[PDB]
């Protein structure tokens, strides 16, 4: 089986610089008959299936931008993209169909930098419907960040609490690059009403101290 | 045009079999192969083999030898996936594509996500989410919606029906205990609510769950 090598992993550039990503392959992709290396690039962004961009190595499919070009004979390709911007941010592939099987290298993702920008921190108590049950989920929305890295703390009446918490962060914006994420404490509706100070402390590196938002139950 | 439909998303549990479609359309169905390709969560793609549409043989790649099976229903342009003795490692995208004299995939379809496991199908919960009565209001304001304790994916949520789009981010579910939850926010003026109704609108197409959530104040 061709193996098909590709690096970077990952790349990080600022909109407008231009990136360049390589693809090495086991053994010549390079057909006689047709003179054609039998090498393709395909972009995918998240949830959605795969695009060609480049095939025959250096051939653009028609609908793609002169900004993407693919170059390589043999073993060595490489795909360039000029004026990056964030609708490029995904993983990008190359494929051989040289000799089956065909085989796609491991991809390189593309992830944009940004200004660094603190997120905007909302938290809400449980819902009347879900403590009509016996549920109380707590949940605070660290929304349009950068970078990614964030730190969440719950403390309740001043005290942490690691246990109950799930945390889920979306996926780089298609359009401003920021990174949102959601904390969610889940407790009994007993542990609730048992305490009243409720907060979501975020660590980022846009600030020295933890944007810190709260609520005290006897005030609602 | 040319296009390529497959089946919604699949829960089955280990040891049973699966079987999802792909319709072709806008060309000659037997005039190019079929490719399958597949990829597991957050990973990478990985060629399964194809099926000549002319002929009706299939070829697997030395991965999928076995338990795997291309078939064709030529009448209809559908290509067939069918997997037996499904493992927990089953789980994952399987898409369909076209594959060109030139080496490549011209076309491809949406992607059928099928998901292995024991875990039985339940209905989430759909609780909103409204700033705290005693919060400080700002120019802006973010509502949310938590979908809690569901099975399997996916859930779909939207805003005012799809007419709140910007502003919004649904956040991946995240599964615990055989459960997923899931949460979305809006941001709209603090001049449009609660004066001007906001709700999401959250289905669970495995549960035919269907619920319009009005966001109310505290």
């Amino acid at each position: 089986d061709i193996v098909m090598s590709q690096s970077p992993s990952s790349l990080a550039v600022s909109a407008g610089e231009k990136v360049t990503m390589s693809c090495k392959s086991s053994q010549s992709l390079l057909n006689s008959r047709t003179r054609k290396n039998y090498l393709a690039w395909y972009q995918q962004k998240p949830g959605q299936s795969p695009k060609v961009l480049i095939y025959w190595a250096s051939t653009r499919e028609s609908g793609v931008p002169d900004r993407f070009t693919g170059r390589g004979s043999g073993t060595d390709f490489t795909l360039t993209i000029s004026s990056v911007q964030a609708e490029d941010q995904a993983v990008y592939y190359c494929k051989q169909a040289y000799i089956p099987p065909l085989t796609f290298g491991a991809g390189t993702k593309l992830e944009l930098k940004r200004a660094d920008a603190a997120p905007t921190v909302s938290i809400f108590p449980p819902s009347s419907e879900q403590l009509t049950s016996g549920g109380a989920s707590v949940v605070c929305f660290l929304n349009n960040f950068y970078p990614k890295d964030i730190n969440v703390k719950w403390k309740i009446d001043g005290s942490e609490r690691q246990n109950g918490v799930l945390n889920s962060w979306t996926d780089q914006d298609s359009k401003d690059s920021t990174y949102s994420m959601s904390s969610t404490l889940t407790l009994t509706k007993d542990e609730y009403e048992r305490h009243n100070s409720y907060t979501c402390e975020a660590t980022h590196k846009t600030s020295t101290s933890p944007i810190v938002k709260s609520f005290n139950r006897n005030e609602c | 045009q040319i296009q390529l439909v497959q089946s919604g998303p699949e829960l089955k549990k280990p040891g049973e079999t699966v079987k999802i479609s792909c319709k072709a359309s806008g060309y000659t169905f037997t005039d190019f192969s079929m490719h399958w390709v597949n990829q597991a969560p957050g990973k990478g793609l990985n060629w399964m083999g194809w099926v000549n549409t002319e002929t009706g043989e299939p070829t697997y790649a030395d991965d999928f030898k076995g338990r795997f099976a291309f078939s064709l229903e030529t009448s209809a342009s559908t290509a067939y996936l069918q997997i037996n003795s499904l493992k927990n490692e089953d789980t994952a995208t399987y898409f369909c594509a076209r594959f060109l004299l030139r080496q490549y995939f011209d076309v491809w379809g949406a992607g059928t996500t099928v998901t292995v496991s024991s875990a039985k199908t339940t209905p989430p919960s759909v609780y909103p989410l409204a700033p705290g009565s005693a919060a400080q209001t700002n120019s802006m304001v973010t509502l949310g919606c938590l979908v809690k304790g569901y099975f399997p994916e996916p859930v779909t949520v939207t805003w005012n029906s799809g007419s709140l789009s910007s502003g919004v981010h649904t956040f991946p579910a995240v599964l615990q205990s055989d459960l997923y939850t899931l949460s979305s926010s809006v941001t709209v003026p603090s001049s449009t609510w609660p004066s001007e109704t906001v709700t999401c609108n959250v289905a669970h197409p495995a549960s035919s769950t269907k619920v319009d959530k009005k966001i109310v104040p505290r």
